[PDB]
């Protein structure tokens, strides 16, 4: 094929003021549609039987590039695709002159390429500090998936076979994508992306407790981002949607198990030490005062683990708050950063598995233990000290 | 059905709690 | 029969640069050096026309590391030539450490002979690209910022959900804070305020005005509560101040040097 003279240049973007911390800091290749670079090939010239195999080879080469977000020779980015503006929709043009069997396979395969680009873009966006902590960890997990699985498969299994296997065909390509369940994992992640995304678009679009209260307010602010419990709930819902699919739920559970580690760590310290450190505002609660004893408390309704429209959850919520508050008071009175395991003889194990804690009335017992420790320590000091 | 009152202790207990709450709420509403 | 799909596609790429030539000059570009194949300028990488857009796009991604590497190297030199807070140097040192690690990594992959494709290359270097991206953003306007400011931002990043962010933010912090520790020691054991560049909350009071220029009633030490960092409880920040102030009082005016020493 003939080559058009196009002067491309790789360079750093000069302005990063609106670029996510982990986003791309460089420019991009010009699009085919503006700077073709190669002379067009008509396809029809090689459409005959026994020429067709070559057309297939060319199509597969394109799919390999499509799967990592690059256009190919006969598969081109959508005309209104705008690589310099990462809001742009992702779509592809398939040369109409391509054998229809390929056009069919291509649509089935390109779809994963679309998910790839979207997910890649999504985790980059999510690196911003405006996003919740759990979501940031999720973004991390996505990124790792892509390197660990998605591309691992593409690079070591598929490109390698294109290069070395005499009978590799587009038929096998589809088979591999599915038999390794990489596509399944992509779909699950993708579906999560869409759910989060949709929820965000909605976020963008839109007294029964008095006997036990202190100076506490219910924070009903609906955040643009489903931080804290709001993300965790999505995962729970996705598990419910996937019930009966053991592979899927195991996958999803691994993600939940990973993203929830920091949340439950934050919770642990609040409940066993009274120490809450929530720079990303994920937590179910926060207080005033960032003399200073007139602490007001707030309940972040929007990031709670339980909606608390039931008596049991309301009771649990308040016990949890009290637990942490009692502990905070003790630390303040003793002027200690921490309350030791050598205090009241109650051992509170760390939360190892968030979902396990949410499952069954485990919060209730876990919290009762926590509460009890806070209470016994508090009482010891107040009565005897 | 028999046109009868529900039990009396319960009626009084409810009155006591409502009265206590009426008082408490007179204050809770500002405090 | 035995012909593979690549072998079949080859006749249409005859006028383009083969993978081997690309690989042979890519590593040089990754280390931000230039080459005939990739005429890398002080800023831009010229991309010759014999590289198709598919490959160009992949190379824009691969080469990001060279571009980031180049940028970081330039600022390291920028700072090397300046008299700056040792805590900034701590960051500079960490940048250099990362660049050294990058280098070793790249050379390992390249010299191993195991990179036979750009896709493989991209996947392997991918993590390092990210690490560089992180440093590149963290070091923006490094020269406009004070050492405390960075410690504060690092503390925020240390809680970030991303694990690489935590590792880097943590390590950068640790490097810098260890010098904050040293500043505190200089103050605590010597009563010394040195090379603070305003980054330390205790400062020499140079605001003299004739009366007491000989420091008879006043010892010229400021306690800038507003500059006290998050990791030092106010009570201690003040206590720290008074320890060094007392050290000075004592050593300078009472002259109980043997004890003091």
């Amino acid at each position: 094929m003939e080559i058009k003279e196009v002067d491309d240049r790789a360079e750093l973007l000069r302005y990063t003021n609106n670029i996510p911390l982990l986003g791309k800091l460089v420019n991009h290749q010009p699009l085919w549609s503006t700077n073709p670079k190669l002379k067009s090939f008509s396809l029809e010239k090689i459409s005959a039987p026994d020429q067709r195999r070559v057309q297939e080879a060319l199509v597969v080469k394109d799919l390999l590039n499509v799967l990592i977000g690059l256009e190919g020779t006969y598969i081109r980015y959508f005309n209104d695709y705008e690589p310099s503006d990462p809001e742009t929709p992702i779509e592809f043009k398939i040369a109409k002159k391509m054998d229809p069997s390929f056009k069919t396979f291509s649509r089935r395969i390109v779809r994963y390429g679309k998910q790839y680009m979207i997910l890649t873009r999504a985790y980059e966006k999510w690196s911003d500090t405006s996003f919740g902590m759990v979501l940031q960890r999720f973004a991390y997990e996505i990124r790792r998936f892509l390197e660990d699985v998605y591309l691992k498969t593409l690079v070591e299994r598929l490109e390698r076979d294109f290069n070395k296997v005499p009978n590799f065909s587009i038929r096998e390509l589809e088979q591999i994508i599915n038999e390794t369940e990489v596509n399944k994992q992509m779909e699950l992640l993708y579906n999560i992306y869409e759910e989060i995304f949709r929820e965000i678009e909605e976020r963008r679009t839109n007294e029964s407790s008095l006997h036990l209260r202190l100076m506490v307010a219910f924070d009903t602010t609906v955040y643009p981002v489903p931080k804290g419990g709001a993300i965790l709930k999505i995962f729970q819902q996705k598990i419910l949607e996937n019930l009966g699919d053991r592979s899927s739920v195991m996958f999803l559970k691994k993600l939940l198990n990973n993203i929830s580690q920091d949340y439950c760590t934050m919770l642990y310290e609040w409940l066993t030490q009274g120490i809450l450190n929530d720079p990303y505002q994920e937590f179910m609660t926060y207080d005033d005062l960032e003399r200073a004893w007139d602490t007001q408390y707030f309940i972040r309704k929007d990031v709670l683990l339980r909606d608390c429209d039931s008596e049991e959850d309301k009771n649990l919520l308040f016990k949890m708050l009290r637990t942490g508050i009692l502990l905070k008071v003790v630390r303040a009175s003793l002027q200690i950063p921490t309350i030791p395991s050598n205090s009241s003889d109650i051992t509170i194990q760390e939360i190892n598995d968030f979902a396990d804690l949410m499952e069954g009335s485990n919060l209730e017992l876990y919290v009762d233990k926590c509460y009890s420790r806070a209470n016994e320590i508090f009482l010891k000091l107040f009565f005897q000290g | 059905d028999v046109p009868m009152s529900q039990p009396l202790k319960e009626q009084e207990v409810r009155e006591h709690q409502m009265k206590k709450e009426r008082f408490d709420r007179a204050l809770e509403s500002k405090l | 029969s035995s012909v593979t799909l690549r072998q079949l596609s080859n006749p249409y790429y005859v006028n383009t640069i083969p993978e081997e030539d690309i690989l042979k000059y890519v590593s040089y570009t990754l280390l931000a050096t230039t080459s005939a194949l990739f005429p890398f300028d002080h800023e831009q990488i010229q991309i010759p026309s014999k590289i198709p857009n598919f490959e160009s796009g992949l190379l824009h991604l691969i080469f990001e590391a060279g571009l980031l590497y180049q940028s970081l190297g330039y600022k390291v030199e920028k700072f090397r030539m300046l008299n700056i807070s040792p805590m900034k140097k701590a960051l500079i040192i960490e940048i250099s450490e990362e660049l050294q690690n990058y280098t070793a990594f790249v050379n390992n992959l390249v010299s191993s002979g195991t990179v036979v494709s750009l896709k493989s290359l991209y996947r392997e270097i991918y993590e390092n690209i990210i690490r560089l991206r992180i440093y590149c953003r963290f070091t923006e306007h490094l020269e406009e910022l004070s050492g405390d400011t960075f410690l504060i931002e690092l503390n925020i990043f240390k809680s970030h959900g991303d694990l690489t962010i935590r590792k880097i933010a943590t390590n950068l912090f640790n490097s810098m804070i260890s010098l904050y520790y040293e500043y505190l020691m200089n103050w605590l054991t010597k009563g010394l305020l040195r090379a603070t560049y305003g980054e330390f909350f205790i400062a020499e009071n140079t605001d003299t005005n004739g009366t007491d220029d000989d420091f008879i009633y006043h010892i010229p030490i400021e306690f800038n509560q507003e500059r006290v960092p998050a990791f030092i409880p106010k009570e201690l920040a003040y206590k720290i101040f008074m320890i060094g102030k007392s050290y000075i009082f004592l050593e300078k005016y009472c002259k109980e040097v043997q004890w003091t020493n």
